[PDB]
């Protein structure tokens, strides 16, 4: 049993017609202190999977190394490591999900909430969640922490059920994700303006976007707000 | 001060109450009478926290005796029980409640009927053919449920009461030093001196 | 320990066509011990019926309180109180003990003598009003009652059909509650006649 | 619970869901969370439901008496000030979380009030367990110089977000529109997107199914003459 | 919260962020923490919003009544009323207040009233959760008798850093300028102050 | 402090017919007041004409189901592809559960299938391993809402025959699969109305001698 | 819960209720609280049903292995002791079990009470559960060694009824068992609701209850 | 399982032990023998936590019986008591101690002397002319201090024991259901079947 | 405690105060918190002195053994050994360490290892109880590729403020300069840095 120290907030994601999108801000908070501003919390595994992690950063760095070791180990005595026997999103997830549940079963968890996003060999979209308890679930939209409360409602307006996925384009999905990240910046006290976004498409592959910023913000209406009730000046 | 039983038969109410009083690990008394006469035809037995029981009982007694003198009239057992209930319901939300459970055995001279009321320290009142407080009912109610009739004589009620006490004496861990038995009927209140 | 579940008991109320129904179990206990099988939880003040679940001493106390208040209401207003008005009185009376409440779950039922409109209402312990069209539940088996009522109930039932519906809702809910049962009473209420029926049920 | 408030061109609109809960159980599926303080001052309440009514009635009573005394129509700042001073006094023990809105001779106003007594001003607000779902919608679609129709749309869309996404919120959407120089229009069940489907079976019993021990007539009438 | 009040040549300027949090949720991102208790006596509030609002309202009432009887009160007098409330009710309050005001006689003055209810007159004062991160910056960059533009830049730069590091602080930077000329409100948005 | 357990809500229901059996459960997964998924299957085909649902803490439920499915696999290997009878599966699960008596699988489990005489069967478990065969059993969040209804409409409890006035009970006539499914749907529709953790969708698995069949129905999404 | 068992002239009677509760909610109306260890041995169940089921089924294993090794049926005394010794290993770990071991062996009919504490008591009559006090009252006042099988069965049946009525956590149905030297004999499941009214009429008891 | 007395007279040791066993609020048994024969001339009575008492007693019994067979010799009461003490002293610092208090009454055939040893669950051993455990001594020791002689006959010891039990029955709150009395002398161990 | 490590053009400089407290008592006013684990790899220690000393000693042992086998280790490698100890034993440790070192290939590098056992490579790092007060100053005044004299002034000024506000910090300012030229120790006394 522990307590998280350096933490990473929401990770948000959704499925669209040809793939998945996932995003997460570049902040490593130390309680209320916004300590580290250059933290990458989206970690690609090969060219078909991106693992987004929230929660304890030291545990994230540990998981990051497990995945890096997983890639190395898969290549061992494997002539088809860059082909038919390459790592799949479902393999990577199930491995993590096994580790998370085992760690909680020893009462020494990895204090994280993880979302594995990717595209399978047959072109199917993969999006599934797992956390420190070893709890798993899948949905057209997934988000961790605050994203679960604020992002999902917005993303579910685009893809409310499974049948909406083919109707949703990458431009619409990316737009919804980017809007959600802006909302989280407005309302999550442990968020940052800077974030990373990754798209895994079954045609165009893995597009990893770094150094993104929340833009088109509304603040001007603040000038008119005065006092807390009766004050006019 | 834990065991108090009551049984309403044809023409009387019988109250049985233990004789033991314990302070610490020592039984101080084995002849304690856990009862007060509220009026000539109304008897109240009591059990609960030390001190509170007698103080409450005597306070009720004083109030009923005051009423009796003021109106030159004996209140019905029902009226007395309602007064007592209100006092306990009043007491439960006080700064320091009176932790007292009571049985009120009375003979209504107007209706010519015996009446037994069971009231706990919260002010929970119920009229019953037979009743008890604390764990007393756990041992005795199965026997009373089986043997009790509403047309029982006083002598049959006493025999059923003896069986209830014998079961208590067998299966209860605590020694309550037997019981004092009192009968409430049309002629008033009397004590069964051999039980 | 939990005051709302020491003595046990349930009440349920339903609306029908030009009628209402209210029903209650008869059990009173001290946790595991059954104490009385004749502890009725429904009372009436004129043509307004009030069912009260929860801590028995408060049930008795509130009945005596509302008897007091409705008797004065009538002497001053020169008319019997109506269910809508009584509902507000119960709400008012409970909230005046906001920080030392009565541990009860009241249920009002009746028919407005002027409009003829059926009325039922439920409250939480500090008097929050739930004015439902369909049914109201209260007690230790409220979850069970919600489940029965939600599936058995249908609107605009006739008095003799409503009886069967409410009776079965109560009976089967009580048979899944350790602290409810030992008998049951049902009131069927019409604008100028009320029938009270005691039900036969298992005594465990 | 999910309640919101949205300012617009010539007034203000508030909205709320209709679900009331006791833990995970739904006590009432069509609760009324929009309360009237005065004809053109309405509030929506979240938190302890008996407290949101009690406090809204009390202040509404005193507001009415104040209006009669001063021969003036009540102001929102008056309701706001009376509410917060009452709530502050009880140090949060009165679990009332309110959004207060209305129009008066001064103009149109929108405030929020927390149980400890703190107040806030804004053009758009949300409160309750579904406030985060609602606020997400408000932050995505709100703009300056909204029209009455745009504001009602935004308001009800924000409540819907709570209905669908929050387990503590559900059933229907209530709305009240308070425009300047007009009567306030209370739109009970403005939206009804959660009607129960027809059941597969009728559970109407045959008459005589229930076992009966005794029957008797209940005398509800008074003592009769002669 | 991040708040500060700074005296300069022509008077005094109050500065504040606009973020109010309930845990990690930003309940209000456009809060006005610059509160008016008299024409040219304002305060910056930190701590329990309920407590600081209730205090400020009572103070405004006292100074309004003072003015009716004895004319315009001093900034010192205002600080004394704040202190009297905060000190006598310290067991039931969580309020950190900075009082700033302009007289013609005394000019710009700043008083800080921390948790205990003590009073401290200062050239400038900082407070709130985000003040911790700018103690060094503010100590190094403060000068007495700055110009209005210099003082605005100082507050803007200071709160910019407090916002940067403190998660409890953020939103816009509000400022209120108190001089002989009158009362001027200022506002600065994220795109302006973040790039400093 | 770390709490290894959690509550993912959900409600399940198993009913045994004369020559069939059903195991139903909602598809909603939740934590606290949030929805995780509107469609996260909870009832599984484990093979050998057995269906299973572990309701409660999803992680332990997924682990138990995973283990049982594995126990079926190894039963075939070890005993010459012999079919695992429903009663044998039940006893096996008891031992899977009791292996964690001191750190239990926080789940109430149900399995359904057919016995060795071809009759419908449902077995119910508690978190620590006790089990027993039943005709009707609802488990999970809204179990208390549903079970009284089933006592009434399946076993005809408290229902007597008109005219006799409580002297003659309503006879226990067998129910058809179509009749059972109606009671299941009405059970979940009613539960959805009064329980916040129940909703989104209903998935039913029907077991007959012909095999396992699925049926899905929408539920309210609020 | 309510369970009892007693020795008499023609063997031992074992009677139990059928209720299971999760707080105030009745989770089970019909729960088998008797464990058929083997054709000559019975075990009651009190407390954790899991622990009762597991350890008593494990006892059955040991009793069967005993018979195979020694070519002779195990005694009730030995069987009861194997069980108590299993309990003593998880002494303090949180097991909850209260069971009477009923049987017939060389020394005649046998009855042993065994609880998680490792306690192991021989006796003519035992009763466990939240409603045991009600059951004891009926038993103590009507028990004789000279009882007939018919009367003895009724006694155990009536004693559970007494508990089912008064105890809130006892009820549902009554399961009867009669243990002979040729093995145990099941005497059926008896709904309490139906049994109560039946007994009330025939016996005249429960006068206070209106029927 | 709370009351155990012992008295060493001229030519024998007498052990008196209560018959009650209580589970919850119900007395399960009123004929329980709280004693084990360790060897032909050594008897051990015991009292303490449920289960531990019998398990410990039987474990000791097995060890002494094993010694007896191995050496074809009966250990002296002193040797047995020392063995028992060590086991309890060992036990008190274990993960889960055995909460058991014992009295060991034995007749030493070598010295031709009766011997009574009192050992509590901590391993506190004392040789006494009379002893008890728990609160038993609080009621009885004043009588034993007064009436006890070392030259008492077995019959006089039993009479003094009856007086001790009568005082317990009067002043103790708990009903312990009388006592089983056993005598240990040169001829071995026997039970007084009428007491 | 107040500690920091800053990279510059020619390499890296570690800086620290010298105060160690047991409550409000200064147990040591001349502590050396600049610890050597290898010739040109040093660390700054904060947290439990027992824990940080035990860790630093083990690390020094690992790098000494590494060097015997594989030659001079990298600063990254040193940080990894620190991390491995701090991460795997996080339940029983309270250590906040900054690792700084000089390679010829990589030049000056700084790694910070906070409580959890995470690692963060940075241009500069600050830590200790007194670091809170200089987040703003350091962010505003840091530049990449400073000269040795500029970097010394930056550290001196920064820790000066940390000491000024933090009671847990004080004494002298120690510094260690790591360059190709070698290893230079510096010290600055109160009379020097207080007047800044
Ligand atoms: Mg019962
Ligand atoms: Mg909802
Ligand atoms: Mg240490
Ligand atoms: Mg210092």
């Amino acid at each position: 049993t522990q307590q998280p120290i350096v933490t990473g907030t929401s990770v948000i994601s959704m499925k669209y017609d040809n793939g998945v999108i996932i995003a997460a801000d570049n902040l490593g908070s130390y309680g209320s202190l916004l300590r580290f501003n250059g933290v990458e919390r989206l970690i690609p595994v090969g060219d078909n999977t991106v693992v987004g992690i929230s929660g304890d950063i030291s545990d994230m760095q540990h998981i990051e190394r497990l995945l890096k070791d997983l890639v190395t180990e898969n290549a061992y005595d494997n002539p088809l490591a860059d082909a038919e026997e390459a790592l799949e999103p479902s393999y990577i997830f199930e491995y993590l999900a096994t580790v998370m549940y085992q760690r909680r079963s020893k009462m020494n968890p990895l204090w994280n909430a993880i979302i594995v996003a990717g595209v399978q060999s047959n072109g199917d979209q993969f999006l599934r969640y797992v956390n420190l308890l070893g709890v798993t679930y899948s949905s057209p939209t997934l988000a961790t922490g605050f994203g679960a409360h604020m992002a999902n409602p917005l993303l579910r307006k685009v893809v409310d059920r499974e049948s909406d996925i083919p109707k949703t384009t990458v431009q619409v999905a990316e737009e919804a994700i980017v809007n959600a990240m802006r909302v989280l910046y407005y309302r999550d006290a442990r968020s940052s303006r800077n974030f990373s976004l990754a798209i895994i498409d079954k045609n165009t592959g893995l597009t990893f976007k770094k150094n993104l910023q929340v833009e088109n913000m509304k603040w001007d209406f603040a000038k008119d707000i005065k006092g807390y009730g009766t004050q006019k000046i | 001060m834990d065991i108090i039983l009551g049984i309403r038969v044809q023409d009387s109410v019988i109250l049985a109450s233990s004789k033991a009083v314990t302070r610490g690990i020592s039984v101080l008394k084995d002849s304690d009478d856990k009862t007060r006469q509220l009026s000539p035809h109304t008897l109240m037995s009591f059990a609960g926290e030390a001190g509170d029981t007698v103080q409450f009982a005597e306070y009720i007694q004083a109030n009923i005796q005051l009423y009796s003198i003021r109106e030159d009239y004996e209140l019905s057992p029902q009226a007395v029980s309602s007064f007592v209930r209100q006092e306990l319901a009043k007491s439960i939300r006080s700064r320091r409640p009176y932790q007292v459970n009571v049985l009120i055995g009375g003979y209504d001279k107007k209706k010519n009927k015996p009446e037994l009321y069971q009231i706990d320290y919260l002010g929970t009142k119920v009229e019953l053919p037979y009743g008890a407080h604390g764990y007393s009912g756990f041992y005795t109610f199965s026997l009373l449920d089986h043997h009790y009739r509403p047309d029982m004589t006083t002598e049959e009620g006493l025999d059923l009461l003896k069986l209830c006490v014998q079961e208590l004496e067998k299966r209860m861990p605590m020694d309550f030093k037997g019981v004092i038995v009192k009968i409430v009927d049309k002629d008033g209140i009397r004590q069964v001196d051999d039980f | 320990s939990d005051p709302s579940s020491i003595n046990g008991g349930i009440v349920v109320a339903m609306t029908g066509k030009d009628c209402v129904a209210i029903a209650c179990d008869l059990r009173l206990g001290s946790q595991s011990l059954g104490v009385s099988n004749k502890f009725e939880k429904i009372f009436h003040y004129g043509h307004v019926f009030l069912g009260i679940t929860g801590l028995a001493t408060d049930v008795t106390t509130l009945n005596e309180m509302f008897r007091y208040k409705t008797n004065l209401y009538k002497l001053k207003e020169e008319r019997a109180i109506e269910p809508e008005t009584f509902t507000q009185l119960v709400s008012s009376s409970l909230y005046e003990r906001r920080f030392g409440p009565y541990f009860v779950g009241p249920v009002v039922a009746g028919i407005n003598s002027k409009s003829g409109k059926p009325f039922i209402a439920g409250f939480d312990l500090i008097g929050c009003i739930d004015e439902a069209k369909d049914f109201i539940v209260s007690g230790t088996a409220s979850d069970q009652l919600f489940g029965m009522c939600e599936s058995l109930y249908e609107p605009n039932l006739e008095p003799e059909d409503l009886f069967e519906t409410i009776s079965q809702a109560l009976l089967n809910a009580a048979d899944r509650d350790a602290l409810s049962g030992w008998g049951a009473v049902v009131y069927i209420i019409k604008k100028d006649e009320v029938v009270k029926r005691y039900l036969k049920m298992r005594q465990d | 619970t999910t309640i919101v408030g949205v300012k617009f061109n010539n007034g203000v609109v508030i909205a709320a869901d209709t679900r009331s809960t006791q833990g995970p159980i739904v006590a009432d599926k069509n609760c009324a969370k929009l309360h009237r303080i005065s004809p053109k001052i309405w509030c929506a309440g979240a938190g302890t439901a008996a407290d949101t009514e009690a406090v809204t009635q009390l202040i509404g009573s005193n507001i009415e008496l104040h209006s009669l005394y001063t021969s003036r129509e009540p102001r929102v700042v008056s309701a706001l000030q009376m509410l917060k001073q009452h709530l502050f006094k009880y140090q949060g023990h009165i679990g009332a979380y309110l959004i207060v809105a209305g129009v008066d001779p001064t103009g149109s106003h929108l405030f929020s009030i927390h149980a400890h007594g703190s107040t806030d001003v804004g053009y758009y607000l949300s409160l309750g367990s579904g406030s985060l779902a609602a606020m997400a919608v408000l932050e995505s679609h709100w703009k300056q110089d909204l029209t009455k129709e745009e504001a009602i749309k935004l308001a009800s869309d924000a409540i819907q977000a709570g209905i669908w996404n929050d387990l503590g919120s559900g059933s229907n959407v209530d709305v009240c529109v308070m425009e300047i120089g007009k009567d306030a229009e209370y739109l009970r069940n403005y939206l009804t997107p959660n009607v129960r489907e027809e059941k597969q079976k009728s559970y109407k019993f045959p008459r005589g199914t229930t076992a009966v021990l005794k029957e008797s007539i209940v005398n509800i009438c008074d003592i009769q003459e002669e | 919260t991040s708040i500060m009040a700074v005296t300069f040549k022509d008077g005094v300027i109050l500065g504040a962020d606009s973020r109010t949090t309930t845990g990690a949720y930003i309940a209000n991102r456009v809060t006005d923490k610059l509160t008016r208790v008299h024409d040219k006596i304002w305060c910056c509030r930190s701590g329990s919003a309920a407590d600081t609002q209730a205090i400020a309202d009572i103070v405004q009432y006292h100074l309004e009544l003072y003015t009716s009887q004895y004319g315009t009160p001093s900034t010192e007098t205002a600080a004394s009323v704040f202190k009297e409330l905060c000190y006598e009710n310290k067991d039931n309050l969580t309020a950190g207040i900075i009082v700033a005001g302009y007289d013609d006689k005394n000019k710009g003055e700043v008083y800080t009233i921390p948790l205990g209810g003590s009073v401290h007159k200062l050239p400038y004062a900082i407070a709130g959760s985000g003040s911790t991160f700018i103690y060094g910056y503010c100590d190094k960059n403060f000068r007495e008798n700055m110009s209005k533009e210099e003082t605005v830049d100082f507050i803007k730069h200071s709160l910019s850093q407090a916002i940067k590091w403190d998660g409890s602080s953020g939103g816009v930077i509000r400022m209120v300028v108190l001089t002989a000329a009158g009362v001027e409100r200022l506002i600065f948005y994220p795109d302006e102050y973040e790039q400093l | 402090q770390f709490n290894p357990y959690g509550d993912n809500g959900g409600t399940i229901l198993g009913i045994a017919g004369e020559d069939f059996a059903v195991l139903a459960g909602d598809t909603r997964n939740i934590t606290d007041y949030s929805i995780n998924s509107r469609y996260e299957p909870k009832v599984f085909d484990c093979g050998d004409n057995i269906v299973m649902s572990a309701n409660g803490f999803a992680a332990d439920g997924d682990a138990l189901v995973k283990r049982f499915k594995n126990s079926v696999k190894w039963y075939h290997f070890d005993h010459n592809d012999k079919k695992l009878s429903i009663n044998s599966a039940a006893r096996n699960i008891q031992h899977l559960l009791y292996s964690r008596r001191f750190f239990p699988y926080y789940v109430y489990n149900i399995i359904a299938g057919l016995d060795e005489d071809g009759k419908g069967a449902v077995y119910s478990f508690d978190p620590v391993g006790s089990y027993q065969r039943e005709q009707c059993r609802a488990g999970g969040a809204a179990a208390s809402l549903i079970m009284p209804f089933l006592d009434n409409q399946v076993n005809f409890k408290n229902q007597y025959e008109p005219g006799t006035n409580g002297k003659v009970k309503k006879p226990l006539k067998y129910l058809s699969v179509e009749e059972v499914i109606k009671l299941v749907r009405d059970s979940f529709t009613s539960a959805t109305e009064r329980h916040i953790q129940v909703g989104d969708g209903l998935e039913i698995l029907i077991v007959t001698k012909d095999g396992v069949r699925k049926e899905f129905y929408e539920l309210k999404r609020d | 819960t309510t369970t009892l068992a007693f020795k008499f002239q023609h063997g031992v009677i074992a009677a139990v209720d059928s209720r299971a509760s999760a707080g105030s909610y009745i989770s089970a109306l019909r729960m088998n609280k008797v464990i058929e260890i083997n054709p000559y041995l019975l075990g009651t169940m009190s407390g954790c049903a899991a622990d009762c089921q597991y350890w008593e089924r494990l006892l059955a294993k040991e009793c069967r292995l005993y018979y195979l090794r020694n070519g002779e049926r195990i005694s009730v005394s030995a069987a009861s002791k194997l069980l108590s010794n299993m309990m003593c290993q998880y002494r303090g770990m949180g097991l909850s079990m209260g069971s009477m071991i009923c049987g017939w062996d060389k020394k005649g009919p046998g009855l042993y009470y065994v609880d998680e504490h490792g306690t192991r008591l021989s006796g003519n009559m035992f009763s466990t559960g939240s409603g045991n006090t009600y059951a004891y009252g009926v038993l103590d006042s009507n028990y004789k060694w000279d009882l007939s099988v018919e009367d003895a069965l009724y006694l155990g049946k009536r004693s559970i009824l007494a508990a089912a009525h008064r105890d809130a956590y006892s009820g549902g149905s009554v399961n009867l068992y009669h243990v002979t030297e040729d093995g145990w004999i099941y005497h059926g499941n008896h709904d309490v609701g139906e049994l109560f009214w039946k007994v009330k009429e025939e016996e005249g008891s429960f006068n206070n209850v209106i029927g």
